[PDB]
């Protein structure tokens, strides 16, 4: 469904759209009033379309058939459509400007005009900023739409989110297929998982989210930090974080690569550990330095602590927890004795690591504020034993 | 009440001492003038022994003033949700702004000499990144009015006074190479915040002054509150004077940059924003004139409020004039297609009627003169 | 309870009386052998008046049996001592306490 | 092992350093209990040995230094630094002796500065408090959060300071030798810890005059000689060491400023004594010479007629010498002030050799030379050095900014002022840490102690200078923000935070204005207050606005719009705690609506008169959002106000509608009472918004419009019906056991009083027939009821008292008005 909305959605990716002219050649030509085209949602990959059953919607490419998905930009609602323009080679005249032209979107076949539905009862009571978009014969003055540029970084991020979501959902589906089915003394007999693609995507995304070097000059480093924060926020809003968590859970159900192999096979078992480590690293990269993304774990902190004992990705899980604790006071407030004891047990079981001490230190104080309960719990649990 | 007003000798000692503290502070310390800005700037500008090393010429290490400018630019560039107030930045910006200007017939020789001295004093700053720091702080404020942005604007005006082409070029080059929308977004937000005459606030202040209740502490008759009507007039004049100075000298490049920013993903038209503020001010002035229309004689507070409004409108007119002068044809066309005509119509109406009214009473001659100069 | 074993003898004639301040040096160890307190490290003798309840029962009764110049080892069960609640950070719950106490003087 | 083996054993070194870091974290920010616990794991002997140990690695050395500071010194230094900004100077002979410059041959203006940090300081700083570390002590039986807060562990300060001086001197001497085996492996690891300890001790006030002199000589002997070895400033140092030097110089500049303030206070004492004597003599002269000339005599008396502050200002207004003659004071008294002013200007350096010869010159040259010698890579050091430079260049402005925080008190008030200072120190400490039950008990105890203290009443300007109300607001709002959405934490502490702020506004207008300035922010946090029982930030705002026409007129629109939006939301949905408790679901929240309505009442109506400026706006906003009016008065499909009251009475009678009907507090909400109170408050607000008679008479169109709008909203018949509505009355039955109505669940006379006010201000009573109608229907029955209740059993009943108040307040005055 399509809505008019205001707020952070303007910064977000899901408000992004791509214009695709029908002609393949010179598709990058200057847009022209009355030019038929298709409107694609970058992240989902879906195309704006008119469907008899649900009117204005976004549909898949397979369903798109150039009559539902064909739209044109019109300077004025008055419609003559006496002569269709001829196909033109080259870039052509620069008719439509960014941020200046007022454009009405018209569905070519029906001739209907894109417009807001108008509030349904109790919507005005809520005051919600969402106004469903419809195709209507008359519409209103206000229907005119400005077109605004999108940064290359953000467009690339939207496309990357589309591809990553598709790949990771396919991977999750492959896992769920044999979740409860042991292959036995035989193959799993299901579609091969995309292990190499997942590994490469994780590596590329980690490099994508890598923080700027400390040796870097201050202004450039600040610019990189901004870009990184915006990119983290976009991925989070489109839900890649939750997808990573789901993949991690599906992989965690299996204790070891052999236990994984009994369900998926050795050829995936070798990459199991690499994939879990890469997933934890990607999670840490996404949430590192991001207050909101680190705060999200207030709802599920047990998700991180429960997994600390696991050997395969101990360091990655610990880094994730360290990032969360440095960033989010909320987590500190919701800490409990069970979590503190689990971390102390991590010291006992995995040896003397100063990173655990740094985690404990972060628990005590955040941004000039001390948590007395956490301080006292750490003291009472760790110190008196003296071992 | 006066009988109860005790002679100070009856007053307890500690209360009297505190009263003496406030009185001495106001009468003596504030009245005392001490100028350390020029000396401080010279001391910081001087770099010592670098010629003695003779490698410092190849190295070009910053001088102390350059380092301070770099520190403030670092603070501005630092990524933050909000710009925290820095009394240090405020004080140092005041010091530099003072140093630059450091201000009945004058010879051409003399005028040229003062121009040259001001250019040197401005060079002390803009050779050391002061212009870039000013732009960075305006971008950092993100449209929130404050003492920080006031000091930044004052510094910019101080370095730009006389239409310094070199400062203009530095600012424009920095903006074009950075390609950041935050600067003009902040300017637009600041204009939107800039206030106009409010008849309700004027009436409330009049009621308060009329009451003039005695304060329980001591006695304060007719107590006065901070000016409600157009309190940010100094900030408004500073902002529009900064914008004017940027285009001063018929700098077509910066004029066209204000109209549109080609490289940037989004564009803001400062000329149209100025026109909108002028229209709002004109509406306020028209309403306030209507309020005083039946009344035979405007009172003193009304005269002061008119004077503030007309000074602001004068600065706005000068800024628009400076945008279009040179001439800049694009700015001319934009204004021709803007609402400036409606603003001029309202201003002419107010001018005519207030002229006729003010002519009637001689005490209103100064306000009439200001009105005529505004026309 | 309190078990007292003489490390070094005292005078054998002077014993603390109620309302009489006892000045001591002590070194505090848990039964495992870990030291948690010592007045000698601070270099300042610890003074406590008998019968106020400033110190734990173990100290009260054990010093009651001691004499001037006497050095003794006092073993105090948790019941005498801080007990199940313990002394957070310092002493675990249900910890027997071993003290090396020298009764320097009475005042 | 020997801990020195960690030089080669690096992993253990990192682990132990981070262990010390953890110790510091757990004892951080006032956890004195944890500090006492840590005293066992790391003892005083260990810490001192580490301080003196040359062979330790730098991480461990610095960690042990910082651990010592955290356990023993950090909290004390924090409290002292918090107090240092203020300058409360008692009037004593010690204060009197203070002079800008120290006695000598040279003239005060040209006469050489005294050494910083040396002399007499009379400003009040609360003493430090420490507790010995003992682990054999009896465990308090009292439960946690009730026991008094533990003090920081004790450390022998005289030994520590002597040791710090000796170690700093040895470090200076060895740095002079430029040896290749520095303590900690670096000049930084050597110098930084000692300097931090010394600065902490200075701020804490441990060092005396002679040791301050020793430190000053270590810094620079030539400048600080009083009437070879190389000083730290000349040594050549890394940036961190320079930063510690900057902190020390900061302290000494603070001391110079404090000395200036104290000297000014002493001069004020002496000068005020002289001026008071002279003024007394002059008024004796006047009382003798009134016979000579009446007019000039009266003109001179005008002085004594002026308030004392004006008299002082007039007497001091003789600087320009143009107003010299008008000032009555003699030339000698004037000259004393002139000489003091010149001496103060000289002290600040305003009056204008290579060798510095002064702290200001030393600091300025040192900063400039550092910047010239190297491009500083530490922004913290850059900020510190340039800030200190600014102070040296403009001391006088620094004094100007410090003066508002200077206050003079009699020595008699010293003990109470110190108690207040302690309480304020605890409150300030509470800011940094997250709130818990113990911190709440402490905050409440401190607030109660402050209220008990007289200085809180006698010296409100001192409280405003101290910024104590702002601290209370910050604590309150942090607690409201924490768990804001889910449910309100520490309602008791928030209630105390009003009682304090709300009383503080009551004390003085200037306090009320100061809280008015933050009004909006209080209103931003108010949203939860509707659910909140007891005092709330909305009540704080009401105190800020109450009975001050100036503040009411200064009040800005957007605040009223925000209140009206909250009120609408109350009219639109129900509160989620009543549903959680099981209360029957309804559309709207009458309780929160009532809260916002009485706030608007206090805003609009002041001292017996309506403020039309706010009232007209309130009416416009309410008509724009008619949900505030209630589901009754809705318009389409809306039951009238009288029917709403009747339905509320039926609900009150019927349980499962008043409440869940499945209360230790007994304040449990009763829906009928809540609805009736909401409507009564709305009617009262509208009647108060109603224009005044004299405006009506003048014929002002806006006033007529407002009255017509109010009349359209509320018809007269509904008001008369509500006034006629019966009120339950106490009776005796079944052995005479008093059957007495429950007020919180029943219709009450105040509900009728609101309607009476509306009728008087809006509709009025002009005709005998209507007056008689009202009397027969509603008033006379209630008066008869009150009189009948005027018996021994019933006289003190709550209903009888309510009826008497309702009558005297609303009805009887109206009958007196309509008597003709």
């Amino acid at each position: 469904l399509v809505y008019y909305e205001g707020g952070a959605v303007c910064t977000h990716a899901r408000s992004l759209w791509r214009l695709e002219p029908l002609r393949i050649s010179w598709s990058g030509s200057h847009l022209r009033w009355g030019q038929p085209l298709r409107i694609r949602h970058v992240t989902t990959g879906r195309y704006l379309a008119l469907t008899e059953d649900q009117g204005l919607v976004v549909v898949d490419a397979c369903k798109a058939h150039t009559k539902a998905t064909s739209f044109c930009f019109r300077v004025s609602k008055e419609k003559l459509d006496t002569a269709p323009k001829r196909d033109v080679e080259g870039m052509g005249p620069p008719e439509i400007k960014y941020g200046e032209s007022l454009c009405f979107v018209q569905h070519v076949a029906s001739g209907l005009w894109l417009t807001y539905a108008a509030p349904d009862p109790k919507a005005l009571r809520l005051g919600v900023l969402k106004k469903k978009a419809i195709l209507h014969q008359e519409g209103h003055m206000d229907d005119a739409l400005f077109l605004t540029r999108c940064q290359q970084e953000e467009s690339q991020a939207a496309r990357m989110i589309h591809s990553t979501a598709g790949l990771y959902n396919q991977f999750i589906k492959g896992l769920d297929s044999f979740s409860g089915k042991p292959r036995g003394s035989g193959p799993p007999a299901g579609p091969a998982l995309p292990i190499e693609a997942v590994i490469l995507s994780l590596q590329d995304l980690i490099g994508y989210f890598e923080p700027p070097s400390e040796e870097l000059q201050h202004e450039e480093k600040q610019s990189k930090l901004r870009s990184l924060r915006n990119r983290q926020s976009l991925f989070q809003e489109e839900g890649m974080l939750s997808l990573v968590l789901n993949c991690i859970d599906r992989l965690n159900v299996y204790t070891t690569a052999a236990h994984f192999a009994e369900y998926a096979g050795e050829e995936a078992a070798e990459s199991w550990k690499e994939i879990v480590n890469l997933l934890y690293e990607l999670l840490a990269s996404l949430i590192r330095g991001n207050r909101a993304n680190c705060a999200l774990f207030s709802t599920n902190l047990d998700w991180v602590v429960s997994k600390l004992d696991r050997l395969e990705a101990s360091s990655g899980i610990l880094e994730v927890l360290y990032c969360v604790l440095i960033e989010s006071p909320e987590v500190l407030n919701i800490i409990q004795e069970n979590h503190i004891k689990s971390i102390i047990s991590l010291l006992d079981k995995h040896g003397r690591n100063h990173k655990v001490l740094d985690v404990l230190c972060s628990l005590c104080v955040c941004n000039g504020v001390a948590v007395r309960s956490n301080q006292d719990l750490i003291t009472e649990n760790l110190l008196p034993g003296r071992e | 009440a006066c009988f109860r007003m005790t002679p100070l000798y009856n007053l307890p000692t500690h209360r009297a001492c505190n009263m003496f503290l406030e009185s001495y502070k106001a009468a003596w310390i504030l009245t005392e003038d001490h100028s350390f800005e020029d000396r401080m700037i010279d001391d910081l500008s001087k770099a010592g022994e670098q010629e003695e090393e003779e490698e410092e010429v190849e190295e070009k290490k910053p001088d102390p003033l350059h380092q301070l400018v770099l520190h403030f630019s670092r603070t501005a560039l630092t990524e933050k949700s909000k710009l925290d107030e820095d009394y240090l930045y405020m004080a140092y910006a005041d010091i530099m702004a003072k140093s630059c200007h450091l201000e009945v017939e004058v010879s051409f020789e003399e005028k040229e000499m003062e121009k040259q001295r001001l250019l040197y004093q401005q060079s002390r700053l803009h050779t050391r990144g002061a212009a870039e720091m000013v732009l960075q702080m305006i971008s950092a404020c993100k449209g929130e009015t404050g003492a920080m942005v006031s000091s930044t604007l004052k510094l910019g005006i101080s370095i730009l006074n006389g239409g310094n082409a070199e400062v203009q070029q530095k600012m424009l080059d920095y903006l074009k190479d950075k390609k950041e929308v935050g600067f003009f977004q902040s300017i637009q937000a600041l204009m939107q915040t800039c206030s106009v005459l409010d008849l309700n606030a004027f009436e409330r202040q009049n009621k308060a002054e009329g009451l003039g209740m005695v304060n329980e502490d001591g006695t304060v008759i007719n107590r006065q509150n901070g000016e409600k009507v157009m309190a940010d007039d100094e900030f408004t004049q500073d902002l529009f004077r900064f914008l004017q100075l940027l285009c001063e000298g018929h700098n077509n490049d910066f004029q066209n940059y204000l109209r549109t920013q080609t490289g940037n993903t989004t564009t803001i038209n400062i000329i149209i924003c100025t026109v909108d503020y002028l229209l709002r001010l004109q509406e306020s002035i028209s309403d306030f004139y209507w309020y005083y229309s039946g009344k035979d004689v405007i009172e003193e507070q009304g005269k002061r409020n008119f004077s503030k409004a007309m000074s602001v409108a004068k600065q706005v007119f000068n800024s628009l004039t400076e945008y279009i002068q040179g001439p800049c044809t694009g700015n001319q066309q934009s204004l021709a297609h803007s609402r400036l005509w409606d603003a001029v119509v309202g201003f002419l109406h107010v001018f005519a009627h207030m002229m006729m009214k003010l002519a009637q009473d001689s005490s209103q001659i100064e306000l009439l003169k200001e009105l005529l100069d505004l026309q | 309870g309190v078990q007292v074993e003489t490390i070094s003898p005292g005078d054998g004639r002077t014993f603390p009386k109620r309302g009489q301040t006892c000045v001591v040096h002590y070194t505090g160890m848990l039964e495992d052998g870990k030291k948690f307190d010592s007045s000698r490290d601070r270099n300042k003798p610890f003074k406590f008046m008998l019968g106020k309840q400033e110190v734990i029962r173990g100290w009260e009764e054990g010093v009651a049996q001691m004499s001037v110049g006497q050095r003794a080892k006092l073993t105090i069960s948790p019941d005498y001592a801080y007990g199940a609640t313990g002394h957070p950070g310092i002493i675990p719950p249900h910890a027997t306490l071993v003290f090396d106490v020298e009764l320097l003087k009475l005042e | 092992m020997d801990i020195l083996e960690l030089s080669e054993r690096l992993d253990l070194q990192r682990f132990h350093s981070h262990t010390l870091r953890l110790y510091r974290a757990v004892c951080a920010l006032g956890n004195n209990r944890v500090a006492h616990a840590l005293c066992s794991h790391v003892d005083q002997a260990q810490l001192l040995h580490a301080l003196e140990d040359a062979h330790l690695p730098g991480p461990l050395r610095a960690g042990y230094y910082d651990l010592l500071i955290s356990i023993h010194l950090e909290s004390a230094c924090r409290s002292r630094r918090s107090m240092l900004s203020e300058y409360i100077v008692p009037l004593t002979p010690e204060t009197r002796a203070i002079t800008l410059f120290p006695p000598g041959r040279k003239g005060g203006n040209a006469r050489r500065h005294g050494l910083p940090g040396v002399g007499v300081t009379t400003s009040l700083r609360p003493p430090h408090h420490f507790s010995p570390p003992c682990f054999v002590a009896a465990l308090p039986a009292a439960g946690v959060a009730e026991a008094p807060a533990r003090l920081s562990p004790a450390i022998p300060l005289e030994a520590l300071r002597d040791k710090a001086l000796r170690m700093l001197g040895e470090a200076v001497r060895d740095g002079g030798q430029h040896a290749r085996d520095p303590v900690g492996g670096s000049v930084e690891f050597q110098f930084v810890p000692v300097l931090k300890l010394v600065s902490t001790l200075l701020v804490m006030g441990i060092f005396g005059d002679e040791d301050v002199k020793q430190i000053l000589k270590m810094i620079e002997p030539e400048v600080f000689t009083e009437e070879l070895e190389e000083g730290l400033l000349q040594m050549k140092l890394p940036e961190s060491v320079k930063l510690q030097m900057c902190n020390l110089l900061e302290y000494f500049c603070d001391q110079e400023l404090q000395h200036r303030v104290e000297s000014l206070a002493a001069f004020a004492e002496r000068y005020v004594d002289k001026l008071q004597a002279n003024q007394r003599s002059r008024y004796a002269l006047l009382m003798r010479a009134f016979t000579m000339s009446a007019a000039e005599t009266a003109r001179r008396t005008r002085e004594f007629r002026s308030p004392p502050q004006e008299q002082i200002n007039m007497l001091l207004h003789f600087k320009d010498e143009a107003d010299e003659e008008d000032c009555p004071l003699p030339e000698d008294i004037r000259q004393d002030l002139q000489d003091f002013h010149q001496d103060l200007l000289a002290h600040c350096g305003i009056q204008l050799e290579k060798k510095p010869q002064s702290l200001q010159e030393l600091v300025s040259h040192m900063v400039v030379r550092w910047a010239q010698e190297d491009y500083v890579q530490s922004p913290e050091l850059v900020r510190a050095m340039f800030s200190l430079l600014h102070r040296q260049y403009d001391g006088l402005g620094e004094l100007l900014r410090a003066l508002p925080r200077a206050y003079t008190i009699s020595p008699s008030s010293v003990e109470d002022t110190m108690s207040l200072l302690e309480c304020l120190g605890q409150i300030r400490s509470l800011l940094i840490v997250q709130m818990g039950p113990q911190e709440e008990n402490l905050m409440i105890q401190s607030i109660g102690n402050i209220m008990n203290n007289k200085v809180f009443y006698q010296h409100p300007n001192l409280m405003r200078a101290l910024g104590m109300h702002e601290t209370v607001m910050e604590v309150m709002v942090n607690v409201l923000g924490g768990g804001e959405t889910k449910e309100i934490r520490f309602p008791k502490m928030v209630t105390s935070c009003c009682r304090f702020l709300c009383y503080f506004c009551r004390i003085s207008r200037q306090n009320q204005r100061s809280m008015f300035d933050h009004l909006s922010y209080l209103l931003e946090n108010s949203g939860i207050g509707l659910g909140m029982q007891g005092s709330t930030p909305l009540d704080v705002a009401a105190a800020s606005v109450i009975d001050n026409n100036e503040l009411a007129l200064a009040l800005q629109e957007q605040d009223l719009e925000k209140v009206v939006s909250y009120l609408a939301g109350c009219g639109l949905q129900s509160c989620p705690m009543l549903l959680a408790k099981g209360y029957p679901d309804i559309g709207w929240n009458p309780c929160g609506g009532e809260r916002y309505l009485d706030f608007l009442r206090f805003a609009v109506f002041v001292n017996g008169e309506s403020v039309e400026e706010n009232a007209n706006v309130v009416v416009r906003l309410l008509i724009r959002k008619p949900e505030c009016f209630g589901p009754a008065l809705r318009g389409e499909g809306g039951s009238g106000l009288l029917a709403a009251i009747e339905e509320a009475i039926r609900i009150s009678e019927d349980p499962a509608r008043d409440g869940p009907g499945v209360p230790p507090e007994e304040n449990r909400v009763h829906l009928g009472h809540a609805i009736m109170s909401f409507y009564a408050a709305l009617i009262d607000l509208l009647g108060r918004c109603a224009p005044e008679m004299h405006l009506i008479q003048a014929g002002k169109g806006e006033a007529l419009r407002i009255r017509a709008i109010l009349r359209s909203l509320v018809p007269l018949d509904d008001l008369v019906g509500i006034i006629s509505l019966p009120l339950q009355i106490p009776t005796l039955g079944k052995d005479g056991a008093l059957v007495q109505p429950k007020m919180s669940a029943s219709f009450v006379p105040d509900h009728k009083a609101s309607m009476v006010l509306f009728l008087d201000r809006v509709y009025g009573i002009e005709n005998q027939d209507f007056l008689l109608h009202v009397l027969d229907v509603g008033f006379l029955p209630d008066m008869r009821a009150a009189a009948s209740l005027d018996t021994a059993t019933f006289s003190t009943t709550e209903m009888a008292l309510a009826l008497n108040r309702y009558l005297c307040l609303a009805v009887l005055p109206l009958i007196t008005k309509c008597a003709p």
